[PDB]
């Protein structure tokens, strides 16, 4: 309750100034998918400090991605048809060809935990029997664990496929530049000074 | 001078550590220290714990891991406050001491580390392949040739280019990163050359002039924006150093040029570069504010092309466009070139385009510091005005600037309870003046005096002008502070008046602290309290005058009579409270216990009588004179016997009221008495309103009674009839170059871009206008200006009309004050009595100018920056002999005005004679020509001869003003050393060096047996009140209680033809 | 003397803010002072901890939502004695850097902002018309002729009487 | 770094006038010797040393020191008038205090003040003022101007020139501190060079650091100054003015002019104050209304023109200092 | 809102003068066709700036 | 837009309530099992009642 009120209270929305730095909007008001390309990021993700309800933010941070963003390299050699100034695609994740756990599984175990954490207050809050505090705990557990085996040649394998998949021909196009509090699409349309574009 | 001269470094090629000892870097042991281990802080900003990790440590990277362990947990722990220095420093270490730089140390006396190359293998886990390079082959990164050290990386993994994010200071930020370098791996400058010159592509990419490593590398901007955060911070730090070339001074810098070439910019960039070659500025020497730095930088450039120039509007339109290009200038040029000599292998920048001086300019001024700036308006520019259209200020939005009545006294507390002893001087009161004087008095009652000073008088209370001083000395005492009295001490008395608790002590000094977790209520005071308090500091200091110990003896007592007493009486008892026994009392109507409640006239049987008695009571009676005379006639008459010393405030008084009470006590008792009136410091400024001082001397006095006196002049004059005030207003509509404007400040917001031609057009009436801009977001400056009649009278003359303008054309985007916070302006400014002084002896003057027949020009004998100036009308030459105005002889022809900077005060050789003329002799005879001071004897020759002179010429009034005698007995006895004292006979007026004096009687017997007609004339408060209301000016304690003698005893000679 | 001799002020209509910068008026950076940014007091009537906003918010409204921030939750919480002035002064100022004013800034060097009617659209959640008003179109409240300002509003939504 | 003991930082010298007279057949020399070094700009070699060698930076750790101890509570011992104590106070952006002299207020709860900020002029300002209170009787160590005499000041970008002293004399009755020089910020008016005309200013002593540079290439420029000196000689009893060559002539010729602008001459002396980039030939005249005549003034070899009296350029380039490592 | 506030209060509806100067009308009524003969335009459609 | 005022009221005044019963509850050491059980009742009807 207080700390979604501190900060639902600063914008549900905001949008970016002309010297970048966040306006946040003062309407707490809702956010339709339509209204998805336009200046007005949703406001949740800003990832910007807030004073006051800091747990809200904290619980945020775990949402930003991991994987780095290669630049398709061979698909523009070979020609192929990008438009977008500078082709790139954003991979979910780095093959860590390295040695022990990972990254990415490593990330996933402390995002568990923090929010786990975060599930305990909210239990111990509405004062519950430790036999689901716990059952539950349990099962949260068992994919921190559980989801470290399948991270391993899922990251590893099933990325290398989005590393010449961000390179089909016809699969132009910039999605996503990797960071989420601040990444619109590039806007084309069709203009034609006869009908509407 | 000439060439400049650096000593080029590469700081980061020379930052790298040794390789054999690139791991006692972490400083594995030792603790690092604050002073050169990291900077660090936390900022009102509520929160902002910024760690900055100088040292070889600044670039670095971090992780996913490096991300986890404390200190990036450390600092979401303490958001209220500064982390404890403790757990930070020994905290920090902890990770300090983790990192673990993989290599291959050697033994080569030359190798090196490239470190960042590596600190960034590590900072991701060793996967990515120049990072999968480096693990087992380690060696790699050492090297010798700053080069080819990268060099190698490429050649083997074989790559275009390796992108090295960059991270940003203050390790608490994983707010992303704005940009990133990119590496390119291009060695012979044909190579690069055309490296960059494709990369004419890719969006947003910009480059630095040299190289670091020269290894050719390039920033790619995360945002459009993003990318003017950069350029902004760095062409601003640009014109930073190349002020240290322009001026010749080795400077050590990483590559001449500093600006960063904009490469696939986009307008904002493009513009913004723009500008940076420009260099358009004058060594600040300030701190700008960064943050904000950038628009104020992107700003400027919108406006200096927008005032442009014509000529370099284009020069300017022009890299506006070619803009890959690089625009040094001759000098720099010059040097990059021995750069090239001494090894024809520092690949820097190839298309560039050297300038040719650049065509002239506006030393554009800034700052974004926190100040508003206060202007000082020239009299005339040089920009010819035309006319131009009546500016607009808008609506002063208060909580920005609000407006109020009289400017808080200010003054330090001690100077705060000095009167002034008026002596009587009057050997006799014949009842031929007592016809006279009745009457007089009497008309004076009949009518009310000046509408004008009376509303003077209310508005400033002595309470509120005087408050937030006192309300200071309870501020701080409230929290421990003030820990060092006296008991007697005037300072230990005024803490006191100020808290309502009861005030202690110890050893004296030392004041019992506040009893634990309890405040005293500060204290409740009537603005007639700090009057009384004061006149009872009169009365312990009348006693004996040389005395700091105002604690009413041993057991001696005084009586209060004020009506509405307390906290008067009850202030002196808390101050009082130790000595044996003292008795308070305090009578006056509507007076509240412990205090006894009489009224005016006492009420038979009932006697009283306590050492020194104040009576401030007596306050409007009715009956309209006869009777009010007598009410209080007889007010004083028990208050004078019951008593041995006693203060009565007799309001009038007249020479007439206050004269008839010295016959009267004349008479209930032989041998006379000894009164003297006390103006007192506080107290209502104006109030013309004395106490008579009066004791039973033991020596006659063979002199009472009253001629003039400085303390009844102040109501003797006044004689009212005034045709109502002069409300000062606020107009906020500027004219251009046309008189109407009636007295009063301009405060108003004007919009920028037209503030240089407001404040230009603004200088013809008010002469100095504060100014300032609350953020670099509001596009409206703040203008206040108080219209100074003075500079009307002199901007005016002989019409015309060219303002300084284009000069002020500089400020405009940036230099114009800048403060944030609510400002107050009186309608009411302060201004020391000395000015105040003058500038009314210039009201009687003026009047007198403007009522002589025909008179030609006025000849200002010894003025000083001019002052005489607002005493002519608008249609006279004005001549100033003065040695020093130094005006240009253009300027002083175009306000049509005349300088004669040669002294002389000699006649035979002094050709007054140019009849119609009116010879103004303010000051002159007091200091010499070389600012000393004439001695009085020869002070009186002066006069001598200006007569002898006006003696043989005609239709000439000298104006000639000496300070008589009086002034110096009167001074040694009142204690306001405010701006007067008198030192050893004579009397340092403000800044003057002391000045011996001459007797009035003197004076008028030399020129009498001489024969030039003449009046010895002092200003009045007609004329004060008059002086000061057009003025914005008010009166301010000490000054009122001071000036009336001053004003009085500094009379004036008109010697007229 | 006779003639009284007054100069009128209309305080109010000269304390709403410029609308340009009617955004740092919240002050989001700096800490209020006490000295000029509240008033405040404990007294000895057992209990009764005052606290005076004084400055441009003398005036203001709050809500249900301004109503539930600590702060309100402050004073009872110190029965016994004057809160610590920390986490008043501390505590206060995330409040006060809360209120977000919605309007639509400008550069005319004239408009001014009429805030109070505002400052109330605010407190409901801008469903009362008048509030409903502002919202989407925010440049109704800027003004210049200190009641054109509000007869701007009324020829709108046509009423009577807005309370 | 500098380093060296505060109190000896605040120490100039008088190089008093010695001509009993300054003959026309000097003036047709002079006039010309100094039009000519103005014509060319002094030696390349010795300007670029007064710039690299800032008396900021080069005394800067010290005065950095003397702040960083006291916001940790160990500067316990002042005197008011003590060159220490306005040191201290230079030093830190908040307010100075004290109880029974000595014992400064300790520094209040969990708070710290901001380590003041120069411009590299005001240790030299500050110093000139230190300069004008003992060389208003030498043999004295209170540095608080006196009861209630003012002083104004004169250096374009003043503050925390003029700030300083205030936080220093704070508590002495009436002090009047003002600044002037164009780009200066309120508390401090902002006037231009060429006095605006009405504008009457006095005040005791007045400390002028302004005048630098005037487009004019001389006969003006040295005229333009000649005039600065002039009201900032009137009105006041004593002042520092930064006459900036001088050579044996401008500087000379100050001298003249003041001598007519009042009878009985004047008294005049160049101080060269202590802390002042360690070159820079820039000197200050003294000038007071002494009441003995002097039967001197002009000069000729001063220890102060010949700074700048040579140095006449044509220098050849600078010599860099190197650091070969073969 | 803004600009629906200055156009009705320049006036709702308008006359033509003998000189064709629109006689403005600083009223805001509605407009029932009854006045559709009479001498008023409906002041929208003024088309006047 | 987004919740409301009334149920959002409904919300904390659940709450306040709630705490007020668990106070009362703990007082009457009484078995978490109905602590828990009764309090999700409460809990039901703060969204519910949204």
């Amino acid at each position: 309750p207080v700390e979604y009120g501190i900060f639902v209270q600063r914008g549900a929305t905001y949008t970016i100034n002309a010297a970048g730095e966040f306006e946040f909007s003062g309407r707490n008001e809702k956010w339709d998918q339509a209204l998805y390309l336009s200046e007005h990021f949703p406001a949740l993700f800003s990832d910007v400090p807030l004073a006051g309800a800091n747990t809200i933010i904290a619980i945020m941070r775990l949402f930003t991605p991991q994987g780095f963003l290669r630049t398709d390299d061979l698909a523009i050699a070979a020609n192929f048809p990008r438009a977008s100034r500078n082709p790139q695609t954003y991979i979910p994740y780095t093959n860590q060809r390295g040695t022990v756990t990972n990254e990415f599984a490593s990330r996933f175990r402390t995002i568990v935990a923090t929010l786990a954490n975060v599930v305990n207050e909210r239990a111990v809050q509405d004062d519950m029997q430790k036999a689901t505090r716990s059952c539950t705990k349990q099962w949260l557990r068992h994919l921190e664990t559980q989801f470290d085996n399948i991270a391993v040649a899922h990251t590893d394998h099933l990325s290398v496929v989005y590393a010449t998949m961000s390179n089909f021909m016809l699969n132009f196009t910039n999605n996503f530049s990797g960071n989420h509090a601040t990444f619109k699409p590039d806007q084309y349309v069709i203009t034609s000074p006869e009908g509407s574009y | 001078m000439w060439h400049y001269t650096s000593i080029n470094n590469d700081t980061r090629v020379a930052l790298d550590p040794k390789p054999n000892q690139i791991r006692t870097i972490t400083k594995p042991n030792t603790v690092p220290q604050l002073g050169t281990d990291y900077l660090y802080t936390f900022n009102s900003q509520r929160r902002s714990h910024t760690l900055r990790l100088l040292g070889p440590f600044q670039y670095f990277n971090f992780s996913e891991t490096d991300r986890g362990h404390p200190l990036f947990r450390l600092p979401l722990k303490y958001p209220s406050k500064a982390i404890p220095a403790d757990e930070l420093i020994d905290n920090l270490h902890s990770w300090m001491r983790s990192v673990h730089l993989l290599h291959v140390r050697s033994e080569d006396n030359t190798l090196r580390y490239n470190w960042m190359l590596g600190v960034y293998a590590r900072s991701t886990n060793y996967t990515t392949p120049v990072g999968q390079l480096v693990v087992n082959a380690p060696a790699i990164l050492n090297y010798s040739n700053p080069q080819d050290a990268f060099n190698s990386v490429f050649v083997a993994l074989g790559i275009d280019y390796i992108d090295i994010p960059i991270t940003n200071s203050n390790i608490f930020d994983d707010s992303s990163t704005p940009y990133n370098v990119r590496i390119w791996h291009a060695p012979t400058m044909t190579e690069v050359n055309h490296i960059l010159a494709l990369m004419r592509k890719s969006t947003l990419v910009s480059t630095h002039s040299s190289w670091h490593w020269n290894v050719l590398h390039t920033f790619h901007y995360r945002s459009e924006s993003d990318m003017i955060d950069h350029f902004a911070a760095k062409i601003l730090e640009d014109w930073r150093q190349k002020e240290k070339l322009d001026k010749g001074a080795l400077v050590e810098a990483d590559r001449v040029i500093q600006r960063l070439i904009p490469l696939s910019s986009s307008t904002y960039v493009q513009r913004l570069a723009a500008i940076g070659a420009l260099y358009p500025n004058e060594f600040t020497e300030n701190v700008l504010d960064l943050s904000r730095l950038s628009t104020a930088l992107l700003q400027l450039s919108d406006t200096y092309y927008q005032h442009a120039n014509d000529q370099l509007r284009r020069l300017y339109r022009r890299m506006y466009n070619d803009s890959r290009t690089l625009y040094m200038t001759q000098r720099h040029q010059e040097l990059l070139l021995a750069q090239i000599t001494a090894d024809p292998n520092i690949l820097l920048y190839p298309y560039t385009y050297i300038f040719t001086t650049i065509p002239t300019s506006m030393n554009y001024i800034s700052n974004t510091g926190q100040g508003r700036i206060k202007h000082s308006l020239t009299v005339t520019g040089a920009t010819e005005h035309d006319t131009v259209a009546d500016i607009v200020l808008g609506q002063t939005g208060e909580d920005v600037i609000t407006i109020s009545m009289v400017e808080p006294m200010s003054i330090a507390v001690e100077d705060m309870y000095g009167y002034v002893l008026d002596t009587p001087t009057r050997d006799i009161w014949p009842a031929d003046e007592q016809i006279e004087q009745k009457g007089d008095a009497v008309a004076l009652y009949d009518t009310k005096t000046s509408r004008a000073l009376g509303m003077f008088n209310n508005t400033v209370r002595i309470d509120d002008l005087l408050s937030p001083l006192l309300s200071l000395v309870y501020r701080t005492y409230i929290k421990g502070d003030t820990m060092t009295m006296t008991q007697g001490s005037l300072d230990h008395l005024t803490l006191c008046a100020a808290v309502d608790s009861d005030i202690t002590f110890v050893g004296n000094r030392m004041i019992a602290p506040l009893p634990e977790g309890y405040i005293p209520k500060p204290m409740h005071r009537n603005n007639s309290t700090m009057k009384m308090l004061s006149l009872y500091v009169a009365l312990k200091k009348l006693e004996n005058f040389a005395t700091n110990s105002y604690l009413m003896a041993p057991d001696t007592s005084i009586i209060l009579l004020g009506a509405e007493r307390e906290p008067a009486v009850n202030i002196l008892r808390r101050f009082n409270r130790n000595v044996s026994n003292v008795r308070i009392i305090g009578m006056g109507d509507r007076a509240v216990e412990p205090n006894i409640r009489v009224r005016v006239p006492f009420p038979i049987d009932k006697n009283i009588s306590a050492d020194f008695i104040i009576c401030d009571i007596n306050s409007y009676e009715d009956q309209s004179f006869e009777s009010m005379f007598s009410e209080t006639i007889s007010v004083v008459t028990t208050c004078a016997s019951a008593a041995t010393r006693a203060l009565v405030k007799i309001n009038h008084p007249s020479e007439y009221m206050i004269n008839s009470v010295i016959e009267r006590l004349s008479q209930l008792g032989g041998v006379f008495y000894h009164t003297a009136l006390l103006k007192t410091a506080s107290q209502n400024p104006y109030s013309y309103e004395t106490y008579i001082y009066i004791t039973p001397i033991a020596a006659a006095v063979r002199f009472p009674f009253y001629s003039n006196s400085a303390m009844i002049n102040r109501y003797m004059t006044a004689v009212a009839d005034d045709e109502m005030p002069i409300i000062p207003s606020i107009h906020t509509v500027i004219k251009g170059h046309s008189n109407t404007y009636s007295p009063g400040l301009f405060c108003g917001c004007v919009d920028v871009q037209s503030a240089p031609l407001a404040l230009s057009q603004l200088k013809s009436y008010c002469s100095e206008a504060t100014t300032w801009r609350v953020d670099s977001d509001d596009n409206l400056v703040n203008i206040i200006a108080r219209i100074d009649p003075a500079r009307i009278a002199l901007e005016f003359r002989t019409r015309s009309n060219t303002s300084a303008y284009h000069e002020y054309q500089r400020y405009v985007p940036n230099g114009l004050g800048f403060k944030v916070r609510k400002t107050r302006e009186f309608r009411y400014m302060h201004r020391e009595v000395t000015f105040i002084h003058k500038l009314m002896m210039y009201a009687l003057i003026r009047e007198q100018i403007s009522l002589t027949e025909n008179m030609t020009q006025v000849v200002s004998i010894g003025g000083r920056n001019l002052a005489d100036i607002s005493v002519v009308p608008l249609n006279m030459k004005y001549v100033v002999i003065d040695p020093a105005t130094r005006i240009e002889t253009l300027t002083q022809e175009k306000k049509n005005i005349e300088v004669q900077s040669r002294p002389f005060q000699f006649d035979a050789a002094n050709m007054d004679l140019e009849n119609n003329s009116i010879y103004l002799f303010i000051a002159v005879i007091m200091n010499e020509p070389n600012g000393a001071a004439t001695p009085a004897r020869m002070q009186m020759d002066k006069i001598r001869n200006v007569a002898t002179a006006m003696l043989t010429r005609t239709n000439c009034v000298a104006y000639i003003s000496f300070y008589e005698a009086g002034i110096i007995t009167r001074l040694d006895q009142s204690t306001a050393h405010k701006t007067i004292r008198v030192e050893e006979g004579r009397l340092k007026v403000a800044n003057y060096v002391p000045v011996d004096t001459l007797v009035e009687a003197d004076v008028t017997l030399m020129l009498r047996d001489i024969g030039i007609t003449h009046e010895i004339i002092r200003p009045s408060t007609p004329e004060l009140i008059d002086a000061c209301s057009n003025y914005g000016i008010r009166l301010g304690s000490t000054g009122g209680a001071v000036l009336d003698v001053f004003n009085h005893y500094s009379p004036v000679i008109k010697l007229v033809r």
